[PDB]
């Protein structure tokens, strides 16, 4: 690929 | 003829090849793409500028080397352009005077792709530079190679367009929050651009993309693209219609989205490609 995106998250409860 | 880098740090001259550390800094421009402007990385001068003048060609077969190995282009030299790899000869660059004067070389390659890239890392191998170094008064005549190395990480663009980042990492907010994502392209000229997404996907629709967290990962869950409120699958192309020479946003949103069952608390990571195409 042209671009390499990191998507980071977090469920809580 | 004597010569030394930006930093000051001495090149030896002549007999054996010399392996020369340059900042580059890689650019789409039109027709073709700068890999590096040698004009401000090394400089040179003549020791005896009351009685010799020195003279100083490119000669035929200097090329890229190492991962460009495989491009062709173009050089500036000294102030007009030639094919590279060089196929003849150059005109001279003259020096006569104690005071530093650039090297007048550029060096560029022929677009071949869209918005790709190739990555240099500091240390690798870039060009492999003849020079022949004559004067005005005996027969003196000698030849000798310059390894142009990369003294910083870059990527060489590969085509017409350029992009805001090679690598952009964004941070959701709090499930179920959504987060845009910062990327744009522009172009040397104008261009007709889509894009599309690569990746492993978790979903009948082919738009929710895994979750590969590493540590306590959350279920359920992966990360899901949009751009103005529409979804985009994976291996779907997006039109970006055309776009200049300033920059347009891919107009990406980054948000989760459900993959079945029960949502469980955790955390949340998906690498995600994007890819351009000519329309």
């Amino acid at each position: 690929a042209d671009v390499t995106i990191t998507v980071n998250g977090k469920v809580v409860a | 003829f004597a010569c030394k880098t930006a930093n000051g740090t001495a090149i030896p001259i002549g007999g054996g090849s010399a392996n020369v550390y340059v900042n580059l800094a890689p650019a789409v421009n039109v027709g073709q793409n700068l890999v590096v402007d040698l004009s401000t990385q090394i400089f040179c001068h003549n020791d005896y500028p009351e009685t010799i003048t020195d003279y100083v060609t490119l000669q035929r077969g200097s090329a890229y080397g190492g991962v460009l190995s495989s491009f062709s282009g173009t050089v500036k030299y000294n102030g007009s352009s030639y094919p590279f790899p060089t196929t003849s000869e150059t005109p001279r660059v003259v020096y006569n005077s104690r005071t530093d004067k650039p090297w007048p070389v550029a060096l560029y390659l022929t677009p071949v792709s869209s918005a790709g890239g190739v990555a240099i890392k500091a240390g690798s191998l870039i060009a492999v530079l003849i020079l022949r170094q004559t004067n005005n008064y005996n027969s003196d005549d000698f030849q000798f190679v310059w390894n142009i190395y990369a003294n910083n990480d870059v990527v060489v663009p590969t085509g017409g367009c350029d992009v805001s980042a090679r690598d952009v990492t964004v941070t959701l907010p709090d499930y179920p929050g959504s987060v845009p994502i910062p990327l744009t392209v522009y172009c040397a000229k104008s261009q007709n651009l889509g894009y599309y997404l690569s990746g492993t996907t978790a979903d009948a629709g082919n738009s929710i993309f895994t979750n590969t967290a590493s540590f306590s990962p959350a279920q359920g869950v992966g990360v899901q693209l949009t751009r103005n409120g529409t979804i985009i699958p994976a291996n779907n192309t997006v039109s970006l219609g055309a776009v200049g020479t300033s920059a347009v946003s891919l107009g990406l949103t980054a948000n989760y989205a459900r993959t079945g069952g029960q949502v469980t608390a955790g955390n949340v990571q998906s690498i995600i490609g994007v890819t351009f195409v000519y329309q």
